């Protein structure tokens, strides 16, 4: 394999992509210009992740007891009550609608992230050496395509709950009278708040995008720099590591959903 | 020449300054968090959700800017 | 020195003059010299150290209080 | 890397699970919990009613 | 480099890091789901007792 | 070109600044919050309710420099 | 060329300053207007009226020097 | 010529550097300003008087600083 | 070419900033941390716990700015 | 030509540092005093007293400054 | 040349603002040591152990950076 | 020649950062100065001698510097 | 010759941050040591051994620095 | 030659930060010593010694840096 990992490292970051005017594979070498090329890797995984999330719910939710729970029930109900709490003590509104978003955020994030904790070869390795595509990368969350979609999500949802709670008449009132209370301002309040409201899903993506791309660039490099021989002892503390923002990073954006839209009726 | 060097700089003080930002902001507020913690050991749990709940709002701006460093750093470079 | 009463609600412990004490404050231990400007402070219970004007050193025992 | 069409189908696919979870998961288990709860609760009736 | 040496080097690491998990993460999940049981188990029988 | 890549730097600096001093800002303030919390448990969320008011007040100048410093890199280059 | 970009770098330079100042500025005011908050909320109102009416002094001289960035770009250009 | 925009930048980092000292100068002014009211709250139009007072001395320096920024930016610039 | 130069030195300058904010802010907590202790010296273990939880946090952009800073040397240069 | 730009540079740094000096340096003092204050009416006179016997060298050498930064952009230049 | 004579400028900056750091952290996370350990000179050791446990966290990143900068000056020189 | 416009630069940067440190130094003193003195009056005087014999120090080297400084603008030009 | 006059600069950082580093890292320190040795004058001495161990580990990395400052300054010129 | 003002722009670099350095780090100390002697106004020669035998130590590497500043500054 005549691969310098000064650049192996840099074919790890390629998207295996569509264009809908060709349906085809953009290849590696040379990027198509249009807004029209699907990352294929990202909504196949991504939705891969998703469905066994909501299938391994479901296949409880149609059961469950009463009684004393399964071992495997217990862990499901213990988080449901987990994120439950979490939404009683902070969202003080009447919305149905609230928790089982805020659900979904929390598990489906929870393994997006851990999506990257397996060794970074493994399965580029399988889609290359034996089922002959040419690339692949396995982390949704390690794009921006996927963060920014949910943060706009949140963003429709603000723009749904702020008219529906407060109606257009406050909702303006507040992008225009606050945060200085005098009229005699009212356009600058009219840029700041706005920024402002737009910062919300800016830095919800972000955070997430930039946080799992920098843990999945140091697996990258800590697999090509080195000598394969050395890297255990560089490659386990970041693993250790990583437990603690993937989790995080997940339960965070949870967190900052419940307070915006709370914020938002409220 | 003038096309790939000066943006790896750019790149760099932005990232630099996010790093600072955040670690500084994040430490002030966890060292609150665990005073406070000490002094009434029982409020562990009601005391970190609170933390984790203005916690974010630190990092909100300081990762924008690590986002957009990424963007140059591999949107360009 | 200094003059240091030590006083309960029912009887009185010591009085005299003193050159410096070193007591067990709720936030910490410490120790007072003459002019040690005005403090106040719960106290925690076990010994306390006296030197009495001339050197001479004597222990009490104090189940708590203030200083 | 850059902007794509990729974020309007992660858009629908996630609105597609968010439904699928808010009426056949959340519902679902609460009821189970909260109806564990007014089972457990209510046995204290007992000792507030009989015992009366 | 020898790639297939790299994907040793990813094994070691990797085998490594679940003889963490195994000892460190685990563990305190199962003690927890363990607690959780313990706690249901307990308040549906004092309850079923006071019913008694 | 020069009078294109130079501008990477302007926007570089524009925000990074604005993201440690935002992040400091906010960190100090949600230090205080917490002491508060820790000393008032009974009163935390009317403190959030305030926190939240006076935190917009924060971001107001941060946010219009990574307005400008989103609009140079962009629109500007 | 170049002389209509040293402008703008300019520009950035004074309106990241001035984002650092106001924010630390008001992060410390907020800080300590909370604590007495908290000690005392029976004053909460009195206490944010005076918070406002110090806020305003804080946010004057950046204020003045935003200005002034816009206009570098926009005005002068 | 060459001239006007050094002069443009030099302004521009000055009055930046203003900007930052006088914000962050009234912020801690105005913090122990608002604990000294929490404590003492009847006496606040004497702190206003005091703390005016002191503040006409900080912004004394910040202001010269202003005047030359705002000069060579208009006067000679 | 010369390219390679500035581009260690803008890693340089990224571990630089990196290195600082993690050691400043990690030194902030940890301080906290030991003043709890001296206070609970009993609950020594509960808090050295709960540390971690937020000094994973700290040093989550520091350990962004290495990787990166280690990039533009090795794999870029 | 090119000594003047330099030198409006030069005065311009020298200013901006002595603003930030003078305004933090009379800003924690202030902020003690006011504390002080707020503890002690009927001592305020004689706190304003010593107040003002220290403020006085606190500004000696950005006063210094303040005069040389003069000197350059209008004895000089 | 060029390319054997800045990479000491990078390496300057590396290690400059890693003794910062180092210098900065440890001396805070100290003098929290030193104070409790007056407030308790019994628990002296023990303290102390905490003390080398987070000190050791504190440098991590300082010593990442120090390391770098000896590779650049001797291995790029 | 140009020996002049390093000079003027050289001479504002090292009378600029001594005026920073001067002023913050003795700020700094200055505030426990006048809390000492606010919590009992009647030791203003002894308070006021130990801090100018403390305050000659704090100079020492800020002047040192403004010496080099002075000699620099005029004497070397 | 256009080689070693640069290197001075770059010795000038190392050994000018170096100081900025050992001397705030180390006046923070002691700091705590006098306000533990106002409490406990009798233990004064015990508290001074104890400094002396810190101390060293603080000023460790800037001892690096001003060792490579000799190094790069005097050796290789 | 372009050689002379940038070394004494090099030296006038390490001026500036060892006065900071020396200022700021014998100002957080001297502050703690007056609050120390407002507390205990009868033991200020005790503390005053220890004070020195401190600031003797925060004053090391700020008195290097200024030295060496002098030497460039006029032994070249």
């Amino acid at each position: 394999e005549n691969m310098t990992p000064q650049d192996y490292i840099g074919h790890h970051l390629n998207n295996l992509q569509l264009d809908l005017r060709t349906f085809s594979l953009v290849d590696p070498q040379n990027p198509p210009a249009t807004f029209w090329t699907i990352n294929i890797d990202s909504m196949f995984f991504s939705v891969v992740l998703g469905l066994l999330f909501l299938v391994l719910f479901r296949s409880v939710a149609k059961k469950a007891t009463s009684g004393v729970p399964g071992k495997f029930q217990t862990a499901i109900e213990l988080v449901i009550g987990f994120v439950n709490g979490s939404v009683k003590d902070m969202y003080h509104g009447k919305s149905k609608l609230i928790a089982p978003l805020a659900l979904t955020i929390f598990v489906w994030v929870f393994l997006m992230n851990l999506m990257d904790l397996l060794p970074i070869d493994l399965l580029p390795y399988i889609a290359e050496h034996v089922l002959g595509l040419p690339a692949l990368r396995v982390v949704p969350s390690a794009d921006v395509n996927v963060t920014l979609s949910m943060a706009l999500g949140v963003f429709i949802l603000i723009l749904f709950y702020s008219i529906k709670m407060k109606g257009i008449g406050g909702f303006t009132k507040e992008l225009t009278l606050q945060p200085f209370n005098h009229w005699a301002f009212i356009p600058v309040n009219l840029i700041l708040e706005g920024v402002s409201l737009l910062s919300k899903p800016v830095s919800l993506g972000l955070r997430l995008f930039g946080n799992m791309y920098a843990g999945e660039l140091i697996f990258i490099l800590i697999a090509g720099l080195l000598p394969w021989w050395s890297q255990w002892i560089l490659n386990v503390p970041w693993a250790i590591f990583h437990i603690l923002i993937i989790t995080l990073q997940a339960f965070i954006f949870m967190v900052l959903t419940i307070v915006y839209l709370s914020m938002a009726s409220e | 020449n003038l096309n790939m060097d000066l943006l790896y700089m750019a790149a760099a003080v932005m990232m630099g300054l996010a790093a600072i930002g955040a670690a500084i902001g994040i430490g002030i507020l966890g060292g609150k968090f665990l005073e406070g913690a000490a002094r009434q050991p029982d409020l562990i749990p009601l005391l970190r959700t609170q933390f984790f709940i203005v916690m974010g709002l630190v990092d909100a701006i300081p990762m924008i800017a690590v986002g957009l460093g990424l963007y140059v750093m591999f949107a360009v470079a | 020195t200094y003059h240091l009463d030590v006083v309960s609600a029912e009887q009185q412990m010591f009085s005299g003059l003193v050159e410096k004490i070193q007591v067990t404050g709720s936030e910490g231990e410490l120790g007072i010299y003459p002019g040690h400007a005005p403090l106040l402070t719960a106290i925690k219970p076990g010994m306390i150290r006296i030197v009495k004007q001339h050197g001479h050193e004597e222990f009490i025992y104090l189940s708590g209080g203030i200083l | 890397m850059n902007l794509n069409a990729t974020i309007l189908g992660q858009a629908i696919a996630f609105v597609l699970f968010v439904l699928f979870a808010m009426k056949y998961v959340w519902p679902p288990l609460m009821a189970a919990i909260e109806k564990r709860q007014k089972e457990i609760a209510d046995g204290l009736a007992s000792a507030e009613r009989a015992h009366k």
